[PDB]
C-alpha cells in the first residue's frame, strides 16, 4: 500500500478520472516515480491518498502522529511516496531513503514593474561620480583657457 | 583670432566629451537592450530589516517548523515577526498563499520550498517568481516504517534512478517541459 | 591540484570537470583566474560512512540531521570556504576610470599647452 | 561672441540635444538588436505552452489527427490545450 | 544523510580584466597611428 | 575649392571614425550587461 497526497505536480487527478480506476486515475511525478520504484523492487502496489490530507506531524499533548508518517507508524500504509521533507523529527519515527530531489526554502514574490526613471536615472549612463568629475574638468578647462 | 594653445585644448576637450557621450550612448543602449531590473527583495535579510512588505509561510509544515526551531539571527527575527503579525500571515494551502501573493498587490511575500515555487513560476499568468538563493539545503525522500523490508530496496532504487539521470528527466517532464513560461513594442 | 594547475597552465585550453564544492573553493583562491560555469550536471552529496550494521550508524545519522537543522553545517562551510577567500571580497554597470583617464591626459594637455605658452611669451 | 547669457543658453541646449540624440541612437541600436533574435519556433512549442495567444488547426483533417495521435512531448501538450480550449480553437475551412 | 549537497560542475579559466589607455583601446592604438598620420597628413596638405 | 573639399571629406572621415567608436563602445557595454548557460557545450 502506497500512501501519497494530492499536490501539483506530484500527484494530480486526471481529467477523465471519473471513468478510470485503480492507479490509472492518478498522474504526476510521484506516480511515475512510484511505478519505477515498484518495477525495481518487483511488487504490485495500490496508490492511496492520505486520509486526513496532512503530512507527518506529532501533536504535543496527545503524542499522536497524523498524515502519511502517521499512516506508516500505525501500520495504515506500507510506504510513503510524496513530496515529504526529510526532517529529524520525522526520521526518528520512520525511515527515509536518500533524497530523490534536492530543495530548500525560497522566496516567492510578485514581479515588480520598473519604477519611472525620473531625473536621476537618465544620469546613470553618466555617473554621479562622472558628473562631479566632468564638472571639475569643465571648470578645469575653463580656468586654463582663462 | 586663432590661438594654438586654446585650439589644442579645445581639441582634447572635444575628444573628451566625445568619449563621454559615446560612453553615454553605449551605456543607455545597454540599459535598454538588456533591461535588467534591480531585485525588490534580494537578500533574505531584506525581509527582516523592513516591516512594509509582509512575508509568511504555511500554517503547518517543515518550513514553519524551520522558522520555529531556528537560532539564526535573521531567521529568528523573521519568526519573531511572523508570530506577532496581525492580521494572520499564515496560509492553509499553497494555492492560498499564491493567491494571496497575486491578490496582495505585491504586499505579501510567500516563503515556500524551491520546488513548488519553481512550479508556480511556470504557471499562468506567470506573475510570480523566486528571488535569491535557498535559505537551506534539504531534500524529499521515500518514507518507510521503521524496520520495514522495503527500506533497503527503496534506498538502492532511489540511488539507481538518480545516477542514471531519470529523476532529472522526470522533473523536467513535470516542471519545465509543460511549463508555460520556459527559458525565462 | 593537478587539474587546477592544468587549467591555469593550459592558457584556457583545458577545462576541469570536478565536484562543485572544490570548484567553489578554488574559485576563492589566488591567482584567482578560475571560475565555475553553469549549473551542476547532477545532484549528489557527501555522507558519513559506517561499516554495515554498525552500532555507530544510527546516532551519527541523527547527529547529521541534528546539526543540519540547526544550521551548523552551513556556518562551518562559510567558515572554511567564504570567510578566508582571497579573491572574493562595489558592483555597478559603470565605472568612471574608463572615461576618467582622459581627465588626466587632458591635464597633460593643459600643462603642456600652458607651458608652451609660457615659453612663447618668454 | 562671448555673451554669457546666450552662451550658457547655447551650452545647456547643446548638452540637451546631445543627451537626446544619444538616447535616440541608443534606442534604435537596441531595437535593431532585438529584431534579429530567434523567434519562438521550438520556443513556439514553448509559446504553445503560453496561453495568451490562441492557436489551432482544422476541425477535421490530417493535421488534427497528427496532434491527436501524437506521443511527442510538445505536440501532445498542444493537443491537450486545443481540445480543452475555451473558446473553441478549431476551424472548418482554411 | 547528506551533510553537504553538491554536483559535478565545470571549471574554466576566466582572465582578469583591467584609464586613458582603456578609452584608447576601442581606438586600438591604431587611431594614433592612422588618424594621426592622416591628421598631420591633412594639416600638411592645408599647409 | 581645394582646401574646402579637403576639410569636408576630412569631416566625413572623423565622422565615420567617431561613429564607429560609438558603435563599438555600444557593443562593449551591451556585452558587459550580457553574461557569458548549457554544460553540454
Ligand atoms: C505542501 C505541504 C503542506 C508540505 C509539502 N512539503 C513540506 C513539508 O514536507 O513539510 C510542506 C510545505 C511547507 O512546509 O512549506
Ligand atoms: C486542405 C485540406 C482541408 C486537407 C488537405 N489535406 C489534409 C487532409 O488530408 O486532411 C487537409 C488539411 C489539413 O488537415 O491540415
Amino acid at each position: 500500500v502506497v500512501t501519497t497526497i494530492l499536490e501539483s505536480p506530484y500527484v494530480m487527478m486526471k481529467k477523465n478520472h471519473e471513468m478510470l480506476e485503480g492507479n490509472e486515475r492518478y498522474e504526476g511525478y510521484c506516480v511515475d516515480l512510484a511505478a519505477e520504484i515498484a518495477k525495481h523492487c518487483g511488487f504490485k502496489y495500490k496508490l492511496t491518498i492520505v486520509g486526513d490530507g496532512k503530512y507527518g506531524a506529532r501533536d504535543a499533548d496527545t503524542k499522536i502522529w497524523n498524515g502519511m508518517v502517521g499512516e506508516l507508524v500505525y501500520g495504515k500504509a506500507d510506504i510513503a511516496i510524496a513530496p515529504l521533507t526529510i526532517t529529524l523529527v520525522r526520521e526518528e519515527v520512520i525511515d527515509f531513503s536518500k533524497p530523490f530531489m534536492s530543495l530548500g526554502i525560497s522566496i516567492m514574490i510578485k514581479k515588480p514593474q520598473k519604477s519611472k526613471p525620473g531625473v536621476f536615472s537618465f544620469l546613470d549612463p553618466l555617473a554621479y561620480e562622472i558628473w562631479m568629475a566632468i564638472v571639475f574638468a569643465y571648470i578645469g578647462v575653463s580656468v586654463v583657457l582663462f | 583670432p586663432r590661438s594654438l594653445s586654446a585650439r589644442i585644448v579645445a581639441g582634447v576637450w572635444w575628444f573628451f566629451t566625445l568619449i563621454i557621450i559615446s560612453s553615454y550612448t553605449a551605456n543607455l543602449a545597454a540599459f535598454l537592450t538588456v533591461e535588467r531590473m534591480v531585485s525588490p527583495i534580494e537578500s533574505a535579510e531584506d525581509l527582516s530589516k523592513q516591516t512594509e512588505i509582509a512575508y509568511g509561510t504555511l500554517d503547518s509544515g517543515s518550513t514553519k517548523e524551520f522558522f520555529r526551531r531556528s537560532k539564526i539571527a535573521v531567521f529568528d527575527k523573521m519568526w519573531t515577526y511572523m508570530r506577532s503579525a496581525e492580521p494572520s500571515v499564515f496560509v492553509r494551502t499553497t494555492a492560498e498563499g499564491v493567491a494571496r501573493v497575486r491578490k496582495s498587490k505585491g504586499k505579501y511575500a510567500y516563503l515556500l520550498e524551491s520546488t513548488m515555487n519553481e512550479y508556480i513560476e511556470q504557471r499562468k499568468p506567470c506573475d510570480t517568481m523566486k528571488v535569491g538563493g535557498n535559505l537551506d539545503s534539504k531534500g524529499y525522500g521515500i518514507a518507510t516504517p521503521k524496520g520495514s523490508s522495503l527500506g533497503t530496496p527503496v534506498n538502492l532504487a532511489v540511488l539507481k534512478l538518480s545516477e542514471q539521470g531519470v529523476l532529472d528527466k522526470l522533473k523536467n517532464k513535470w516542471w519545465y517541459d509543460k511549463g508555460e513560461c520556459g527559458a525565462k513594442k | 591540484a593537478e587539474g587546477v594547475a592544468r587549467v591555469r597552465k593550459s592558457k584556457g585550453k583545458y577545462a576541469y570537470l570536478l565536484e562543485s564544492t572544490m570548484n567553489e573553493y578554488i574559485e576563492q583562491r589566488k591567482p584567482c583566474d578560475t571560475m565555475k560555469v553553469g549549473g551542476n550536471l547532477d545532484s549528489k552529496g557527501y555522507g558519513i560512512a559506517t561499516p554495515k550494521g554498525s552500532s555507530l550508524g544510527t546516532p551519527v545519522n541523527l547527529a547529521v540531521l541534528k546539526l543540519s537543522e540547526q544550521g551548523v553545517l552551513d556556518k562551518l562551510k562559510n567558515k572554511w570556504w567564504y570567510d578566508k577567500g582571497e579573491c572574493g571580497a562595489k558592483t555597478s554597470a559603470l565605472s568612471l576610470s574608463n572615461v576618467a583617464g582622459v581627465f588626466y591626459i587632458l591635464v597633460g594637455g593643459l600643462g603642456l599647452a600652458m607651458l608652451v605658452a609660457l615659453i612663447e611669451f618668454a
